[PDB]
């Protein structure tokens, strides 16, 4: 599951 | 002080990725799996990595704003921050977004920490508001600066879908221009 981070433009 | 997750405030659990509580004695940190990078959850206590590190909370404090609580981790220059922070905080980066530590300061412009907290200063507190660094309102042409941390409990913050598969793009608004 990808975290928050992995998902910041 | 936040109910749910801190870091996103969600209340609700999901069975790949679960709400996650510390342990820490005076901690009352809950973050999901994939909010503080988890990376396998234990089947018994579990501590954040400031109670897990080696000294008291009275040192511990985040680079990006003056709230105490909440979900933190070390940064760079080995400090610590809020990871909501640099989430909000667009030039705040990860090293590492599988494990989301450290978060890596370095980039962030000298404009962000010269600004004043407008939440912080309608509260009267000249202190509080110049400390650490500000994200901007989202408005096109506002220029309107808050600790992220301010923005999420006067509920300022906001998810909004970005482009690419699943880019987000965190963001906030001042009270002006929250929807
Ligand atoms: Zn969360
Ligand atoms: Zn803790
Ligand atoms: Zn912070
Ligand atoms: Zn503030
Ligand atoms: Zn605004």
């Amino acid at each position: 599951l990808a975290t928050k981070a992995a998902r910041k433009s | 002080m936040i109910g749910g997750c801190c870091v996103c405030s969600d209340e609700r659990g999901w069975a790949e990725n679960p709400l996650v509580y510390c342990d820490g004695h005076g901690c009352s940190v809950a973050v999901h799996q994939a909010c503080y990078g988890i990376v396998q959850v234990p089947t018994g206590p579990w501590f954040c990595r400031k109670c897990e590190s080696q000294e008291r909370a009275a040192r511990v404090r985040c680079e990006l704003c003056p709230h105490k609580d909440g979900a933190l981790k070390r940064t760079d220059n080995g400090g610590w921050a809020h990871v909501v922070c640099a989430l909000y905080i667009p030039e705040v980066q990860f090293a590492n977004v599988s494990t989301m530590e450290p978060i890596v300061l370095q980039s962030v412009p000298h404009d962000r920490y010269n600004k004043t907290c407008y939440i912080c200063d309608e509260q009267g507190r000249e202190s509080k508001a110049a400390t650490g660094a500000c994200m901007t309102c989202n408005k096109h042409g506002c220029r309107q600066a808050f600790h992220v941390t301010c923005a999420q409990f006067a509920g300022l913050l906001c998810e909004e879908e970005g482009n690419g598969a699943d880019n987000v793009q965190y963001c906030g608004y001042c009270k002006y221009h929250f929807s």
